[PDB]
């Protein structure tokens, strides 16, 4: 049995059953945490992974936390920089627990984890079997494994090849799904984990679930700047789990997207794979098996499987008192879908298309209890989904009535016209294709490393440890 | 339907005969009404109807009606009274009767209370439906194909003794349009007149056989008619009603036929050419009816399963009009013989009612409630027996009981459309003219029997039709172990208490006042929100009678001192809250004309149209 | 293990009292009518949290406490308690009646030590003890580890932070209501579920807002005097009103508690700290904050707020001492009163419609065994304002589909800015503010005096 | 204070006609008469009569008012203390105070009093005729909380006072209490 720190009355609990159908789950709470169920998929699916592979061998952690791999049976080293303000704060914690238990567990070599931790503060260049503070690239550790958890500040060609010549045949990633950018969106949502991101452009909207503005009377005219006439998307994406906010950028997010089948070129070549092993409403986990040579030829094409509703839509919204223009994206439940299909054969308006959408939302398996009635989806989604339906079927009739001829174009000599699309909406049971680069022979390294453990920092942790 | 149907016509009458001026109760006496002698007259007629060509604005046309309608009452008489020469009779003196009166009825004052916009009213009760009832409001998905869905499966029938053609079985839906309804409850639209229909509804096997007229059953009508004369009659009547019968007459042909419209004579007048002679009339013939309406109650049971199919048993359109003149003088003898405590809805109004139970229901008091409907009336013969002996000891004459008598045992039906024939035995629900009386009967006698004498002393006492209410009375082991001797599901009773469980009666809730302090009778709200969610035929201009009926009870639901009161009342019948808003609701939807055009929508075409 | 709260035992706060708090198990017994109970009660639950997770034989620091509510427990505390309050002499002379009358009896929580401890410091004003002090925050010279804030809106927070972790303090804590309003410039608000109302100093004499008082007149056509306005915007002055007492406070000293996620203290010596929210219930916040020596990261300077309920904020007219104004009000609403409300405001409604459905809405739930037959999900003197802000959400909603512009282009003319009534912040929606994050001016006067008297010190040393 | 069956009124206006505390004779309507004074003028003066029950006693505006105090003031003279003053128990307008005197003088003063109001408070304008003259002053009361809580809905659009009336004499008979017997219960007073 395994033990997750969610309410007892939840909907998410048929979910994780479903996704992961060789454990058993069984709720227990004691904390009143605002990210439960982001939470909560990381812990299944790393012991799923622990539990995939042979005993008896290294494993590396990318980015990690040395006191959540303390308590485990297998052989973890641990790559930790100091490139996070997060950094200190684990050192220390990690320290005080050490300390706290050396003659209550003598099964998980603590003795060993305690003169490994010493030695490296004594010399910051020692590496030892356990810790170091160097970087996926800098690090000289041999092993096979690898391990990814909610990594996203990494070139994903550049940091698989230096693991490749060091011996590392398998990896893992996990984290959250790259789709929705690589439609180039403006802001997006995942309703079922609380999470909520968007552009830096737009943090001054009125109606998303990111924004914040005042009251303003109204003027007609203002002082600016020369124009900008554009509004595109750039690099810079803030990110709200919970509470909790982080910084991202687009171009590592995209790089994480990896197609079917690539080769890596350079000193030495390999081939390498990719595939998705679970999916649910969001997190993905990835499979990456490497092997030396040149085999076989490349497509470049990526390939995505919905079993949910994916929705993409166009809308007007008042951006720091002025009014534009730009698109957004959601999940949509499976269930919900299915029953809209009587409807949509028709041109509908807005206001009939939402009546529908909130007397169908409160069907609830409890019926009329309101324990376990937390609704199908979120009621601040229903008004932004109801008009993405409505464009959807206009569009889909004007199709009918300019039928063609079959086989030929139409040019009226040159100019051939281009028509309006202002949604895009995948049914479950479908699947989604881009192209990407799936050859790569470029590699370059720093070469020179600079330490960042300071000396205050250094005496509080022989102190602890003392 | 008894107080009011939804068109606002309902069974009783609008004449208050039970009222007075006085602060006590007054005993009057029964007097007769008299009834104009319709004349013949053709030259009227005939210059009239030159008239009514050379002008004619509005009242000019009323006038031909009224004349042509008189000439088919005239000849109706003339007729009729020529068929029945070994039956008629002359009038004898009559036998007085004395009846009690009460004091008029006080209402607290009420106040209007409605919203603006139309569209927020719908709004609110699609909000409400979803909230209580989940799986009703996502019934709608698509458009009405009940017809197509019940051709696609089969048909599954439990007959007996029955034949029909099987070549004639065949189900393919006709045209069908309507409008599209606004409040998401899914009340269905009727049934089509189809085979498979007509066999699915009579599904009923009710095939029970036992002594029809020996020895015992003879003893058993004999003690019930003891029970119901000895515990809830007084003795002052009995001797004088048995020497004076009770015989066809002229002046009840007379009365009878005045009475009837005008719709209703054209169609007698037709069927008056052939006239048949009174003996020659047969009384166990019937036809078979379909053309009726679905009964809907609040719930979620109509969405998961079909519903019946509600069928009407016709009699000889002859045999209801020759001897349909004795009705009145059965109540008026029925009423005569009953105890003061005791009371019966014929012959009364609305006001009548309320004036009668105005100071004699308090919170506090045990109300018990019986129906008898859940109970198979054909398997024993003694039910039928006591009803004649009823008759009989009321004073009907000898040679008009056979008749009656005809039609109380083998029956058979028929389906003119197919040729379907059907055989029944001993029933009681049927389409003739002696049904609401007959089951008020035998409702006194089951209660009169099971509770003994606890039914003398009681302080009110209704009965009409299968429902009936008894005041302080509660349930004890002793009525069960009476009613036991056969089975245990007879009937159903329920234990109610004013002001914590209101008491339920003929679709209605029994309140006492608060301001004035008084009870009071008024409708559900539940049966008459789930009604709007009815679709609407195409070509139906029908929508004005209903608003003028939901304007009347709208009034009645905003008196003040019972606005709280019909809120627990609902809560602790249907365990749902929050109905003053959808009270609110149709208040504004019952405001005006246009108003009303709001629960109704575009209209949709099905199984028609070769395009 | 069961906790024991003052409060009502058929009350509806104590289900939000419980998911609150899993980890505990809530049980209620009166003994006081107070007019501020549910303030009380979360305080009470959130110190036994505190003290729960963190190391024994640790000291912890109380900054502006009373020494009398900590006597019983087994920890070890330091109490810096200047005298600058006119609560201040009161709490002493208590804390000594009760430190006296609990000598033999209770052999435990070192009371014969401490006792001796009170006397030592009257002797002389200007010495540190292990369990009292006399003074400020930025005057002290005890070394610890573990501080904690509760109820304290009069201190700068990145000057107090910085003077602390010199002592060489690594964690901190605390305890007050939420600082969102605050920061969006509001004249008056409410916090409907503790029974409080706060209001700006020019709004003393408004007429239907939560704290306000008038007078009757009849009415004067042009009045002239020597006052000019022309000007209503918010000033540094506002007044808190919790149950009965009344409390002055600044606006600046409580904008400075909503510290960014990630900032740095830059002087003679350099940290670097976070700000996590722990527990949040209707307008209380639990904050912890975690410093550590040096330089590590980047920052952005930005703050992020959760709201599970929903947070409104409109514009209302009214009329302050005869005259007719304009200024916005702001209020918090239950999440299932949102919920209900989505299918109405499709449509367009009139306030009067809107204000009908709220009281159909409100009163429900009607439990028979528990409570009494009638309850109240909301407070009813706020659904007027808030049936307002409805109307004009929708209103504004409306109009924006029906001027629809092109996809990725601004028209200039340099534009036109359209108006802007109600802000509305749904349940599970966070806001985004921009505050500063870099600090490195710090001022220490230490122009520190003994703020005693001498009959205070005769009756004190009499009295033990 | 209705609950506690007392009245209290200005001496000015001990001759009206519709309040708890006055007294008139019945006149036909003589018009007329003259004087020298000339009013023009009402306001309160410094004497008020109370009457609890069947009791009488006089009392003065001047003493009733000091009686109001703040959160916070200080007392300055030959010696100096600082105090406070604190609310304990109310019910429905009749209330406890605790007051707290330490010597010295600590903080500061900001001269504001504060009343937390459990049920509903009205000050209102009304007609009336003093010794047959028509003459406006203004009269205060206590309602129930229960009573203000009903009437929310009614108060969104415009109402006549006969429907108010109206309505409010329905609230007032209430029936869950009356134990079968008291049938009455009036939740306030009627007059
Ligand atoms: N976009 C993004 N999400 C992250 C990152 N790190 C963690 N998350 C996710 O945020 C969720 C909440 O994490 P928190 O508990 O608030 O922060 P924490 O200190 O790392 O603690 P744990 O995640 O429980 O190990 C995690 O479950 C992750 O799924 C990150 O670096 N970038
Ligand atoms: N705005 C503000 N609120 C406070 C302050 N101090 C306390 N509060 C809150 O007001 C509530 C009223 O508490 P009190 O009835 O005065 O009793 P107490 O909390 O034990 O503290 P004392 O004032 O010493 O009696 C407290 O529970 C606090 O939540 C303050 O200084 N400013
Ligand atoms: N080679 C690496 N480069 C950068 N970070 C690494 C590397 N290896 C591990 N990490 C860890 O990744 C985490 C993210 O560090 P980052 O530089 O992105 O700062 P951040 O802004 O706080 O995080 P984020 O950008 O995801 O919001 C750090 O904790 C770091 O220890
Ligand atoms: N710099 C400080 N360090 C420690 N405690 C302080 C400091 N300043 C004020 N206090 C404490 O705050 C408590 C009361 O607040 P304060 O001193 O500001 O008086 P106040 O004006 O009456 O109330 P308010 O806090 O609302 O301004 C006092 O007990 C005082 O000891
Ligand atoms: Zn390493
Ligand atoms: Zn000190």
């Amino acid at each position: 049995p395994v033990y997750v720190d969610i309410d007892a009355d939840s909907a998410f609990l048929k979910a994780l059953q479903r996704a992961y159908p060789m454990f058993e789950v069984e709720p227990r709470q004691v904390t009143p945490n605002d990210a439960a169920n982001a939470r909560a998929f990381s812990h299944l699916a790393i012991k799923l992974i622990e539990q995939e592979i042979d005993p008896d061998s290294t494993i590396l952690d990318i980015g990690s936390a040395p006191a959540r791999r303390m308590m485990s049976d297998r052989k973890y080293h641990c790559v930790c920089p100091m490139r996070s303000a997060e950094d200190p704060e684990r050192l220390a914690n990690y320290a005080r627990k050490l300390a706290s238990a050396a003659g209550k567990v003598l099964d998980r070599n603590i003795s060993g984890k305690i003169g490994d931790l010493q030695a490296v503060m004594a010399v910051p260049d020692t590496e030892t079997p356990t810790f170091c503070l160097h970087t996926d690239v800098s690090c000289r550790q041999r092993a096979d494994v690898a391990i990814y958890q909610d990594v996203y500040a990494v070139h994903a060609p550049t940091s698989l090849y230096h693991q490749a010549i060091k011996g590392v045949r398998l990896a893992y990633w996990v984290g959250f799904d790259t789709t929705p950018f690589m439609y180039n969106a403006m802001a997006g949502a995942y309703p079922s984990y609380s999470t909520n991101w968007a552009d830096e452009q737009v943090l001054k909207a009125k109606n998303i679930g990111l924004c914040s503005t005042d009251l303003t009377e109204g003027r007609r005219g203002k002082l600016s700047i020369m124009r900008g006439k554009k509004l595109e998307p750039c690099d810079r994406v803030l990110f709200s789990v919970g509470s909790t906010l982080y910084p991202e950028s687009r171009k590592l997010l995209k790089s994480w997207h990896l197609p079917s089948v690539f080769h890596l070129k350079g000193k030495l070549s390999f081939t390498c794979r990719c595939d998705t092993v679970v999916s649910c409403e969001g997190y993905v986990v990835k499979r990456i098996t490497m092997s030396p040579g040149l085999y076989g030829k490349t497509t470049g094409y990526a390939v995505t499987h919905h079993a949910d509703g994916f929705l993409m839509c166009k809308t007007t919204d008042t951006v720091d008192g002025e009014r534009v223009s730009f698109s957004v994206c959601t999940y949509v439940p499976a269930t919900i879908c299915d029953q809209m299909t009587g409807i949509l054969a028709t041109e509908v308006t807005p206001e009939d298309a939402q009546k529908l959408l909130v007397g169908l939302n409160q069907r609830i398996v409890v019926n009329g209890r309101t324990q376990r009635n937390t609704n199908t989806m979120k009621n601040y989604m229903i008004p932004v989904v109801a008009q993405a339906f409505s464009k959807w079927a206009k569009e889909c009739r004007k199709d009918m009535e300019d039928e063609k001829l079959l086989g030929v174009r139409e040019r009226t000599l040159w100019a051939f016209k281009k028509q309006k699309t202002h949604t895009v909406y995948k049914r479950p049971d479908t699947q989604s294709i881009q192209k990407v680069q799936a050859e790569f022979d470029s590699f370059v390294v720093p070469s020179l490393w600079s330490s960042g453990l300071s000396i205050p920092l250094r005496t509080r942790i022989k102190w602890l440890l003392s | 339907y008894i107080f009011s149907s939804d068109t606002g016509q309902g069974h009783l009458q609008q004449k208050s005969v039970r009222q007075t001026t006085l602060p006590v109760n007054i005993v009057e006496e029964v007097h007769e009404e008299k009834c104009y002698p319709p004349k013949l007259d053709e030259i009227k007629e005939q210059l009239l109807l030159k008239r009514l060509q050379e002008s004619a604005s509005t009242a000019n046309r009323s006038r031909y009606q009224s004349r042509k309608v008189e000439n088919m009452k005239a000849m109706i008489i003339h007729r009729l009274k020529e068929g029945c020469r070994l039956y008629l009779a002359s009038d004898t003196p009559r036998v007085p009767s004395y009846r009690i009166t009460y004091p008029a009825p006080i209402y607290s004052p009420s106040i209007n209370i409605k919203l603006s916009n139309p569209e927020t009213a719908v709004a609110v009760c699609n909000e409400f439906l979803a909230r209580n009832y989940p799986t009703v409001a996502s019934y709608q998905v698509t458009d009405e194909y009940d017809a197509y869905l019940d051709m696609v499966d089969g048909s599954e029938s439990c007959l007996d003794r029955a034949t029909f053609n099987p070549s004639k079985l065949r189900s393919y839906p006709k045209q069908h349009s309507y409008h599209a309804p606004t409040i998401r409850s899914a009340v269905p639209s009727p049934f089509q007149n189809t085979l498979q229909n007509v066999l699915a509804a009579a599904t009923k096997r009710n095939c029970n056989v036992t002594q029809m007229r020996e020895l015992p059953t003879m003893d058993s009508a004999a003690f019930n008619v003891e029970c119901f004369k000895k515990y809830a009659c007084n003795q002052e009547y009995w001797r004088e009603f048995a020497s004076s019968p009770i015989r066809v007459t002229t002046e009840n042909l007379t009365t009878y036929v005045t009475k009837l419209k005008g719709p209703k004579a054209a169609a007698l007048f037709a069927k008056t050419h052939n006239l048949l002679p009174l003996q020659e009339v047969p009384m166990d013939r019937f036809t078979m009816d379909m053309k009726r309406d679905v009964k809907v109650t609040p719930g979620t049971k109509h969405t998961e399963e079909r519903p019946k199919v509600q069928v009407i048993q016709a009699a000889e359109p002859l045999a209801t009009a020759y001897l349909c003149g004795i009705h009145r003088e059965l109540v008026r003898r029925l009423n005569a013989v009953l105890l003061p405590n005791v009371h019966t809805l014929f012959d009364m109004s609305a006001e009548d009612f309320d004036a009668i139970i105005a100071t004699h229901f308090k919170p506090g008091d045990a109300v018990l409630e019986t129906d008898i409907a859940s109970f198979d009336k054909s398997q024993d013969d003694s039910l039928a027996l006591t009803a004649m002996m009823l008759l009989e000891d009321l004073g009907v004459d000898q040679p008009i009981l056979d008749l009656i008598e005809a039609a109380f045992g083998e029956i058979s039906s028929c389906h003119l459309p197919t040729g379907t024939r059907f055989k029944f035995g001993a029933m009681m629900k049927s389409g003739m003219f002696l049904t609401l009386f007959v089951n008020t009967l035998l409702n006194i006698t089951i209660a009169s029997r099971v509770l003994e004498e606890r039914l003398t002393t009681s302080a009110c006492a209704a009965f009409i039709g299968d429902d009936n209410i008894i005041h302080g009375v509660v349930s004890d082991a002793l009525m069960a172990a009476r009613c036991a001797t056969w089975m245990n599901m007879e009937v159903k009773i329920i234990d109610a208490v004013v002001s914590v469980k209101a008491p339920y009666f003929c679709g209605g809730f029994i309140l006492h006042d608060t301001v004035t302090g008084t009870a009071c009778r008024v409708a559900d709200p539940l049966k008459r929100l789930f009604k709007l969610g009815k679709p609407l035929a195409a070509g139906d201009e029908q929508d004005e009678d209903r608003r003028r009926a939901l304007a009347d009870e709208v009034t009645r639901w905003q008196r003040t001192g019972l606005v709280t009161e019909l809120e627990r009342a609902v809560y602790s019948r249907y365990e749902v809250q929050g109905i003053t808003a959808v009270i609110t609701s149709m208040a504004t939807f019952a405001s005006s004309k246009e108003n009303f055009k709001k629960l109704r929508g575009p209209v949709v075409t099905l199984y028609g149209g070769p395009k």
